């Protein structure tokens, strides 16, 4: 049963979750950086190997609503992989795999507790015997494995994959590289050091048994309440200001950039369009344009679409309209996604997909799975992209990767 | 009841056109260019017919699909608008020549001049010279009758619409559905309702 | 709004069941078994689908086309309304036997016989037997699980009816749409607000 | 201009038209056995080689109005080819023409006078210097040509097409069969025979120059009044009654074929299909459904079948909606008019077609084109065929057909 707690006298939560962490199979946290929800189930989760909307379809209806605040009263918490838009769309089956991971893996919580860090409190509605005492963090130690496309491999479908824009296939395509280590420890080092450096309102630590996704989301791909839908495209980055000068011509260093505009407007054309694919007619707006929201450590160029989710439709139905992310495909999609299964190696798994959750009062929360790391038995996998576009620089993308690994490579340890 | 056919060439965009559609009171039913037959589409009788934007050309067949029979066969008593590859198809149908633009619109907004000589039911109540989003790197050229360019880029001088002498077949090189097209609403209004 | 599509089997009577739906408040989308894909059919989306009557068998697909796969991969989650070949169809799709008939019904009338154990949505308010049009040399037999047989011939003694144990998909041998069958319009309405 | 006169100061229909027909390329006479129409243009035809839909569409709005009784009240006659059908269905094209016939021909009188009999007025706006005086109808001497399918043959595609029935790829399919005669003579005279022998409210005579159609067509295709659309299917016959009793026996003969109603239900299932591809759903009724009718030699069971036609439409979709009737065609339509291209010698030309008025008023009536004789050029065609069904006796058909066509041997002087 419930208790309302001062968060004062709880626990933190990563510390009332290492407890949880290392005691179940079944166990996920998510952190906003406003809420944060530790849970796990007492009955294991589910595998799915089918098309993810219909299976979880099925289990909606008899999901318990929880009296708790956020948007997740209550449901069911897991992640999608990128081959998952297989169901939803046409593209080719020329890869294999990097690891095993099933199409999507949720779990329905048997035990919650949600800290409301704006209200002092943590709400428990969990069958708790301790609060916590398992010690602390313990290390984790890895070992470099392989690598998914060097410098020069990568840098050639990067030249390939320009032919294919010049041509007219595709305005903006995400090739992606990853290097895979071998590991023992606490993953939960990981999430600590994430939350550390690269911290974020999408943070997230997935436990399914013998897999792990820990990372710390920059992009939310859409978000359902009481029946409207929103997304926030992002394009552009630029580091934050030394002074409230500096700081402004950075900003402004976006605002006059044709590039990096004209690559955030497609992208808000094409949330708009994914939108319009089952949000009522006349209602998928963009209610704030090319505006620049700053970060703790960068700021890029961002849009605000919604729009109203048709009556026939779900949750379900504007992942499958949403997915995959258009920053992490590409566009026209289709094109992109198959152009993509030609030049990359491996099928992306989890990677490049999203994790979130469906409340069990039918609004949701997905956050796209980058600047994450997959573990998945013996192997851990970091992995990055970058767009490539007309005028690509094959060696400056092949860079943007390494940049964005470097911060995973930091994350796990490496250094 | 009022029944528009939108030809998805596994567009990005094409559902930004079924919404307006939608909005502007007629039925929008999208259908991708290689899954239904002129024949089919013959049977569902639409009012008129939008040929979505898509990656490729209109001079390779898979990129198009049905695409161009339906600008041949249907064009002369049903209505047409070819939007981006649509506009392409639309002009390549008629003997225009496919090439690549001298300038490269990647999401990036054109001053769109209109050049036509006689007024377009299309663009009624459209300024003279509008802004509208562009994403092509190639474009149509050699544009000879029954064709005939009704719009023109500023900067880069591409032929940014253009239309037949006599069927209701129209081709805009532009973006009305983007949201960098202030007015692109109104030319579908226009050719929902003046067409 | 309410959507009804009707994969037509170069029929005669394919749009006496379109008038039917159209004027039972559903929109009526016709078109024939090869001239639209499976993937389209699924991009139009329609809330209900109708197997029209035929020429031919189904273990022919020139002369279903399109109908077998339909049924296999949308009567899951579309209800389907199989009639004629169409509910030939959906026994054929199902393992059953297709065969000639022992007696030709021909534009002729019989007595169909419910013969359901369980009440069925399709069949709400229908009498027990009723009369309706056959137009029918074949017939389905050897009807095992999934399918299960609702209504038998008076006279001749076919299977007149099928269902599927848990898919909304219903066969029909007799003619709903035809003058000949006074219920046929209830049915239809049935599978139309109920099914 | 236009004076209305006593039909008893006139002359009578056949014998204005004598003159008429003799002086003009191009003339027509309409008559109902009600209302009598001769109507000639002094400006020639139109040759239809394109879809006759398309083509007749682009005439309607400059068609001037006649103030007539009648449903024609101006507008255009003529005549439209079985193969016309071909721009509106997908059929086999091996077969040749047995003469050259342009897929419709009609024209617009220049000059029109109507015979209101039930008024005995004679409406005539026409530029008439003589009423008359051009002697008597002259003689017409025949020599027979060629036969398309003696007894033998015609059984054997009788035997072929009911394979086709068995296997469940028609219920009732037209086999027809032609003789075709050298000619000389009075044209005319045909006609004459036809109206004495056989006459109908369908009797017409088209002279398009070189061509003619000479007939008194059993069946209507359709008719839109003030956009209603009606058709009656006819099926089974029986002579009238010797008394007003052996007339009831007859006619209850009718009543009690199990398989001539069959035939009958067909036809009316297969008209409501037709109405219903341009009517308003919910208007395609049969108010009198199976009713003996009772002419002047023979009776039918009868159905009157109509419609309201939808506002996007017009006369011509209902012609190509109807097009060609179901009884000299089959059913299922489509299928059986491939097994007839499949089976016959010949293409059908304007047998089994269509002939009738488009009126100025939107107003329109359509016969089928049968028990009619086709003179073109040098030859003339006297077509007939029987419709097969599931246990049709290839002899028995066979014998239809010379039934059938030894009417028009008749009328055309042969016997």
């Amino acid at each position: 049963a419930m208790e309302v707690h001062p968060i004062s006298e709880f626990a933190s939560p990563f510390e009332v979750f290492k407890c949880i962490e290392r005691d179940f199979k079944v166990a996920g946290l998510l952190e906003s950086i406003r809420y944060s929800v530790i849970a796990w189930s007492t009955n294991g989760y589910l595998k799915i190997h089918d098309d993810p909307v219909n299976i979880l379809n099925g289990y909606l209806k008899d999901l318990k609503l929880a009296d708790i605040p956020g948007l997740f009263k209550g449901g069911m918490i897991g992640y999608i992989s990128y081959d998952a838009v297989r169901f939803w769309e046409k593209i080719r089956d020329l890869k294999p795999a990097a690891e095993d991971w099933p199409y999507a893996e949720f779990f329905t919580p048997d035990n919650i507790i949600i800290y409301d860090h704006n209200e002092g409190k943590v709400y428990v509605n969990a069958d708790l015997s301790s609060v916590g005492g398992c010690g602390d963090i313990g290390e984790f130690k890895v070992s470099f494995y392989d690598e998914s496309l060097n410098k020069n491999s990568y840098e050639r479908i990067v030249s390939e994959s320009l032919e294919y824009i010049r041509s007219g296939y595709i305005f903006q395509v995400v090739l992606s590289r990853f290097y895979r280590y071998i590991f023992s420890g606490d993953p939960l080092r990981i999430y600590y050091n994430l939350r550390r450096i690269n911290p974020s309102p999408y943070m997230f630590y997935l436990k399914f048994d013998e897999k792990y996704l820990i990372g710390s989301s920059p992009e939310l791909l859409f978000r359902v309440q009481d029946n409207i839908v929103e997304t926030y495209p992002i394009a552009g980055t630029r580091p934050r200001g030394a002074d409230q000068e500096e700081d402004l011509k950075l900003e402004l260093e976006l605002m006059n950039s044709e590039k990096d505009k004209a690559e955030h407007l497609m992208l808000v054309d094409l949330a708009r369009n994914d939108l319009g694919k089952v949000c009522v007619p006349g209602t998928v707006k963009v209610p704030e344009l090319m505006y620049v929201e700053k970060y703790s450590h960068v700021q890029h160029i961002v849009s605000k679409v919604i729009g109203t989710l048709k009556k026939k439709y779900n949750a379900l139905n504007v992942l499958s309209a949403t997915f995959p992310a258009g920053t992490v495909s590409g566009a026209p999609k289709p094109m992109a996604m198959n152009i993509i299964e030609t030049l990359e190696e491996y099928k992306r798994g989890p990677y490049a997909g999203a994790v979130g959750f469906i409340s069990a009062d039918g609004n949701a929360e997905f956050a796209i799975a980058i600047r994450t790391a997959f573990l998945n038995k013996e192997l851990l996998r970091i992995h990055a992209g970058a767009g490539i576009v007309y005028d690509s620089n094959p060696e400056s993308e092949y860079f943007e990767t390494e940049h964005k690994l470097k911060a995973l490579k930091t994350a796990i340890g490496v250094r | 009841m009022d029944l528009t056919l939108i030809i998805d060439n596994y567009d990005s965009f094409v559902y930004n056109i079924a919404q307006i559609v939608g909005e502007l009171g007629s039925y929008p039913i999208v259908i991708r260019n290689d899954e239904i037959s002129i024949k089919g589409i013959e049977r569902i009788d639409p009012d008129r017919l939008i040929i979505s934007p898509g990656p490729g050309t209109p001079e390779k067949r898979e990129d198009i699909g049905v695409s161009l029979d339906v600008i041949k066969y249907l064009g002369k008593r049903t209505p047409i608008l070819g939007v981006c590859l649509g506009h392409q198809a639309i002009g390549y149908a008629f003997g225009a020549k496919i090439r690549r633009a001298r300038k490269v619109f990647h999401g990036k907004i054109s001053n769109i001049i209109l050049v036509n000589n006689s007024p377009l039911s299309l663009y009624y109540g459209i300024a003279k010279e509008f802004k509208a989003t562009r994403y092509h790197s190639l474009v149509v050229d050699e544009v000879h009758r029954p064709l005939i360019v009704d719009a023109i880029s500023a900067e880069d001088n591409e032929i940014m619409a253009i239309h037949h002498e006599e069927y209701p077949i129209y081709g805009v090189q532009f973006h009305p559905e983007s949201v960098g097209t202030s007015l692109g609403y109104k030319i579908l209004y226009n050719f929902l309702n003046r067409v």
